[PDB]
């Protein structure tokens, strides 16, 4: 009979927390928590709307709640983080050729930015000069 | 004892290896070959080159005139009729290559662009950026998958190879991580197990290249031709012996006169001491360095705190490639029937007395499909031996190796390894004296016998490295011992043999232009003899 | 071993899906949360800009109706996938939590669509 | 001159004695110029000769120097002691079985090599005819992907794999889609069941881990995502085919 016998060290659930990289990954992944919460007020305030003028004031003084203030303020740095990174690995999936060479994702990278600014302007033009 | 079968067998997993075993392979559809190797095929030493491979490709080029630059360069000493052959074989291994995926670097025009490399007149050098070895293994070995033939014993060291009658019909090899024996039957092995270039206490090659195979033929009353001459590398790098490319100085990069200057420069105090033995890019720059030498740059910042662009590499020249190998025949084949020895650990008489710079990979796909080739004929033609004599002779083997396990004295095999080295590299260098020689023959015997009472600390089976490296070390000393003799008694210059004794300093075609042949006896003594260059075309003058 | 003839996944579709959520919320979602959530809870904006009258306004528009949707819905493909995936990494084990998470995200993709379709 | 001496720590294990992996200490001497895996064969030769370990080109190109350093997937000849002065900790290979000391068991990543069929399929073009025509553009298409050395490090980066072993893992696919790239390859269908696999291109979350530890910056996360793209084409197709 064989003479070996393989070491299998065990995998936990906490292997991320080891490894800072892990753990910058774990907040990538895991921005989606307040991506949904934001989407959830979203459809609050959809049918707030909705549902009536009154209710409406209500919805503002609740979001006026210094909780609700800050959740959103969070809500809105992971909104950044998720587009960071985002935008850092999608030039990823693409393979382009580019006179004998494959261009990196600083081309990509840098353009996907612009388009992002270019929007925001726009949304807060079109928003508030109305 | 587990016994296996199979067709043909082969030894090593290198370029010419692998390349022997698909063409059997292709040779024979229905066949069941043997492939073992000591690690994966993948971390063989063929992954290392990164030159090129020749092959005549321009239009303007010629086989003469690729016949003309060999000869020349194995200053005489090449089998004329094998390099004929081998020239005109190239370019056909060289398109198979591509053809199995081989990333030649290409021309703008789509084509395959070659290179000029080893100071050839025309360049012909085929070539894959600067990872030529690596791309050439691996395109090799992944295409071998797709072989159901193909049997693989990874990680198999082996023992030795069963003969009997002059007639080959097997091996003996260790599974190494199971720690077993395995005995494996054929009617030919092939045998490509890499240079014996970790012999000297400097040099190039893997850990794994410590010419096993030479040692395994010359138990067998085989002969190792032209084990004299050693290709010594111009940059060395301490310790690690991590070369720096050629190609470097045809740009602006800044022999036996430099070579001479700074080894003779030891004994009248004008060395100008430093860490290890300045190779000066600086004013190299980015682009041709990291295009040409991506390689060069990692190992030198890495082993020695310098930047191939920011400081100097401290360097001494290294041993590379031992040309000098088993004898073989036009077909690779040995004076033991169904016994081949292709690729750099044998002597097709391809190099003679200097191997030509991206020669040898060519060599590898060019031979290693003919030694497949020849074996599967000689394979369907063997005929039956007798059981009891083959069988008896496995349990020599494992016994002799009992022996070897008992064995005590108290000897540090890991020193006595560092001793030889460094005797080989005083003795047989890039200048040998009859003075220096001899001392390293005395060392070298004297070794051979301290062997005898070394101890194996290691009694595990598990992937066993301290008793393997002992096994190698064995080899070591008795192929060692072949080149130190062979070049005391080339009392000439040619080549790679250069001497310094009066008398001995200048070619000699009168009474050298033959070939040296090492034989090991049962008594110890490696007695030498000498045979005849074929000449065809282009005699000496 | 390695399965010779494995099972062919689905994951194509939800990344599909995953993959726009991701995009959109990437360039879209940040200003988004920026009026929404900060600008108009503190007032700061000109005049009636971020009132309930003009608001309703845009809410009714073609333009409107689309818009509020995908801000929305793809967030929540791009999102509650992330965090259905969140189970395996943690080693979570979650009864069907395939359907779950992407179940809870087919149901407010219907109640968003009912949302906006009204009005 | 003189010279430093670093202690260093060795997570030993012997199948024949021990019965779980025990850390071991060695005193070595070392400089700017001293590597780890010179660092490995000083110990062996002078400490403990029963310690075993792979390696050979020792210049970052044989790809058997994997091991664990600080819990980083590295290559021993690559890895310098004047790094870490302040402690060193080498393992076996992370994420694999270990067999003894430093040598873990390759089996599951030859496998996958193998169950991609990394070869060049369905090309009649022979030897008389010529080389293929392939241009720079068209070679840049996979040249990155080709630089794999099987060195086993993004096995032991990629924590999907280390979950789901059953994963073909992230150079196995790498390997597949550089010949998927290579215009001279017919072959493309004979690989895209296993890429499309659970265990294919979808066990990846993309934690961009492999591409940071490749010691020859093959970056695989982008041939998985690339793959990614494929096989989500492929999909696509496929439920458009009712032939
Ligand atoms: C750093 C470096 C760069 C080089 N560059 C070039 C170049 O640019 N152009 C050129 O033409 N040449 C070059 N060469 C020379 C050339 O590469 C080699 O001569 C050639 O690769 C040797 O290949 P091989 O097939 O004979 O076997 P190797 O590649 O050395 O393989 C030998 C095989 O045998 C196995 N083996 C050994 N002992 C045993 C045992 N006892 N049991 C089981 N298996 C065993 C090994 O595991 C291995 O698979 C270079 C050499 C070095 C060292
Ligand atoms: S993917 Fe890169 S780092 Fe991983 S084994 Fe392959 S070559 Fe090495
Ligand atoms: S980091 Fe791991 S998750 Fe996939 S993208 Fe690389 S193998
Ligand atoms: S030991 Fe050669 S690649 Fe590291």
């Amino acid at each position: 009979t064989t003479k070996r016998k393989p070491y299998v060290r065990p995998m936990t659930s906490t292997w991320w927390k080891k490894l800072p990289f892990y753990r910058f990954y774990m907040l990538r992944e895991g921005t989606a928590v307040p991506a949904v919460w934001f989407s959830i007020e979203l459809i609050f305030g959809l049918f707030a709307l909705k549902n009536g003028p009154e209710a409406w004031a209500g919805f503002v003084d609740f979001l006026q709640n210094p909780v609700i203030v800050i959740i959103n303020l969070i809500t809105l740095a992971a909104a950044l983080l998720h587009t960071k990174t985002w935008f850092e690995l999608a030039p990823k999936a693409a393979n382009i050729i580019v006179k004998d060479e494959k261009m990196g994702p600083e081309p990509i990278i840098k353009s996907l930015w612009a388009v992002t600014v270019v929007a925001t302007i726009v949304i807060l033009f079109v928003a508030l000069y109305w | 004892m587990q016994t296996f079968q199979a067709d043909l067998a082969i030894v090593g997993a290198g370029g010419a290896g692998l390349r022997a075993a698909i063409a059997a392979a292709q040779a024979n559809p229905n066949a069941k070959i043997a492939l073992i190797s000591k690690v994966y095929p993948m971390r063989s030493h063929t992954v290392a080159a990164e030159g090129g491979s020749a092959a005549v490709a321009q239009d303007h080029d010629s086989f003469e005139y690729h016949f003309h630059d060999t000869v020349a360069g194995g200053d005489w000493l090449c089998e004329q009729d094998v390099v004929d052959y081998f020239v005109h074989h190239c370019p056909t291994e060289m398109t198979q290559l591509e053809l199995w995926g081989c990333p030649w670097s290409r021309r703008p025009d789509g084509s395959v662009n070659v290179r000029r490399f080893g100071g050839m007149k025309i360049e012909r050098t085929w070539f894959a950026a600067d990872k030529t070895g690596f791309h050439m293994l691996h395109t090799l070995f992944q295409t071998s998958l797709q072989f159901p033939q193909i049997q693989r014993f990874d990680e198999h060291f082996v023992l030795d190879i069963l003969v009997d009658d002059g007639h080959v019909r097997g091996l003996v090899a260790m599974n190494m991580m199971e720690g077993t024996l395995v005995q494996i039957r054929a009617n030919a092995v092939v045998m490509a197990t890499g240079g014996a270039g970790r012999v000297y206490r400097y040099n190039t090659n893997g850990g794994i290249v410590t010419g096993d195979g030479m040692g395994m033929a010359l138990s067998h009353g085989v002969p190792l031709r032209d084990m004299e001459f050693v290709q010594y590398h111009p940059a060395g790098l301490p310790g690690s012996g991590i070369l720096m490319t050629e190609g470097c100085r045809g740009e602006g990069g800044i022999r036996d006169k430099v070579s001479q200057a700074f080894w003779h420069e030891w004994r009248k105090g004008n060395t100008i001491s430093t860490p290890r033995g300045y190779l000066d890019l600086r004013h190299l720059g980015e682009k041709k360095l990291h295009e040409r030498l991506p390689f060069i740059c990692e190992l030198a910042k890495a082993y020695v705190g310098v930047d191939p662009v920011k400081e100097p590499i401290p360097v001494r020249p290294t041993a590379h490639y031992t040309m000098g190998g088993i004898e073989t025949d036009q077909n690779c084949e040995t004076r033991i029937k169904g016994l081949f020895a292709v690729g750099e650990c044998s002597s097709v008489g391809l190099h003679g007395a200097n191997r030509l710079g991206s020669n040898s990979l060519a060599e590898l796909v060019v031979f290693g499909r003919l030694a497949g080739e020849q074996a599967t004929e000689r394979a369907a033609t063997a005929g039956n031996g007798n059981e009891a004599a083959i069988e008896a002779q496995a349990a020599g083997v494992e016994q002799r190796l009992k022996d070897l396990v008992n064995q005590d004295g108290g000897e540090n095999w890991a020193k006595i390894r560092d001793e030889m080295g460094l005797a080989m590299e005083e003795g047989c260098g890039i200048y040998r004296t009859p003075e220096l020689m001899q001392k390293t023959i005395d060392k070298l015997a004297e070794l051979q016998e301290r062997f005898k009472r070394v101890r194996i600390t290691d009694t595990s089976s598990v992937f066993n490295t301290d008793l393997l490296y002992t096994i190698e070390l064995g080899h070591g000393l008795n192929v060692a011992e072949c080149m130190a003799h062979s070049a005391m008694a080339r009392k000439e210059s040619r080549g790679a043999h250069q001497r310094l004794d009066e008398g001995c300093t200048e070619r000699d075609d009168v009474n050298f232009l033959k070939h040296t042949l090492a034989f090991r006896d049962a008594d110890g003594t490696t007695r030498l003899e000498y045979s005849d260059v074929k000449i065809t075309t282009l005699p000496p003058a | 071993m390695i399965n010779p003839n494995p099972k062919r996944s689905d994951e194509p579709v939800f990344w599909g899906l995953f993959g726009a959520g991701g995009m959109w919320s990437a360039i879209i979602a940040p200003v988004m949360i920026l009026l929404v959530g900060i600008l108009l809870p503190l007032g700061l904006f000109p005049g009636d800009a971020l009132s309930y009258e003009r608001v309703l306004a845009f809410a009714q528009s073609f333009i409107g109706r689309v818009f509020l949707f995908l801000m929305i819905v793809l967030p929540l493909w791009c999102g509650l996938h992330r965090m259905h995936h969140a189970m395996h990494d943690l080693k979570i084990h979650v009864p069907a939590g395939k359907w779950v998470f992407y179940g809870l995200a087919a149901i407010l993709t219907v109640v968003t669509l009912i949302g906006v379709v009204t009005i | 001159a003189e010279m430093k001496n670093l202690k260093i720590e060795v997570v030993r294990y012997n199948p024949e004695v021990d019965t779980a992996p025990h850390s071991a200490f060695y005193e070595v001497p070392y400089d700017a110029t001293t590597s780890l895996l010179d660092a490995l064969g000083y110990i062996k030769d002078n400490l403990a000769p029963d310690l075993s370990y792979r390696w050979s080109c020792r210049m970052a190109i044989c790809g058997s120097c994997g091991m664990m350093v600080n819990n980083v997937p590295k290559l021993a000849c690559k890895t310098f002691l004047r790094d870490y002065t302040d402690g060193m900790k080498v393992e076996a290979l992370a994420n694999f079985p270990i067999e003894r000391d430093l040598v873990v068991d390759m089996t599951h990543f030859i496998e996958s090599l193998e169950a991609i069929k990394p070869y060049i399929i369905g090309n009649s073009r022979t030897a008389d005819q010529g080389t293929n025509i392939q241009t720079p553009a068209q070679m840049a298409k996979y040249h990155q992907f080709s630089g794999c050395i099987n060195c086993g490090l993004c096995y032991a980066a990629c924590p999907q794999f280390g979950l789901n072993p059953e994963f073909i893992g992230p150079a196995a696919i790498t390997l597949a889609h550089r010949y998927n790239e290579d215009s001279r390859d017919h072959g493309k269908k004979e690989r895209m069941a296993q890429l499309n696999s659970q265990n294919g291109v979808w066990s990846c979350t993309f934690v961009g881990y492999c591409s940071e530890v490749c010691p020859k910056h093959v970056d695989p996360a982008a041939a998985i995502q690339q793959g990614k793209v494929e096989s989500s084409k492929d999909f696509l197709i496929a439920t458009l085919k009712p032939r």
